[PDB]
């Protein structure tokens, strides 16, 4: 939504363009558009759902 | 100068004029061709033209 997808090695996190803040990757940060076969560059990563576990306990 | 992918550079120009990423990322052939063009077109303008 506003920021950039970035890897320190192993985990992905999305953070601002102009000052490094990482943040966990969930449905929040981000936003769906599209499907995976059309994007040159497109990576495999889980997104966190920040409602599943409310719903889980 | 902090280096970006030259796509994603043009994803943020993108996004500075109210057009989200996406728009770039699922036609970026479709931008790279018609800047590509453009830009001959450029060379033509010019060659001909004085
Ligand atoms: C990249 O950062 C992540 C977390 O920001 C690192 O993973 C963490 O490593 C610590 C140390 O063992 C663990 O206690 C955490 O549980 C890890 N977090 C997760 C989500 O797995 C990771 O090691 C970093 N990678 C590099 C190459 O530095
Ligand atoms: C990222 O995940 C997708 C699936 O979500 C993977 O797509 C698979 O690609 C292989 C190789 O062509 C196929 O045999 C599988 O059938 C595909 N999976 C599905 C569900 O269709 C893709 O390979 C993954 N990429 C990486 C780098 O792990
Ligand atoms: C980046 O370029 C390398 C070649 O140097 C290529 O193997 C790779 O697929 C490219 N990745 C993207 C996302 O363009």
């Amino acid at each position: 939504r506003e920021g950039v997808f970035v890897s320190n090695g192993t985990h992905w996190f999305v953070t601002q363009r102009n000052f490094y803040e990482p943040q966990i990757i969930t449905t929040d940060n981000t936003f769906v558009s599209g499907n995976c076969d059309v994007v040159i560059g497109i990576v495999n990563n889980t997104v966190y759902d920040p409602l599943q576990p409310e719903l889980d306990s | 100068a902090l280096q970006i992918p030259f796509a994603m550079q043009m994803a943020y120009r993108f996004n500075g004029i109210g057009v989200t990423q996406n728009v770039l990322y699922e036609n970026q052939k479709l931008i790279a061709n018609q800047f590509n063009s453009a830009i001959g077109k450029i060379q033509d303008s010019l060659s001909s033209t004085a």
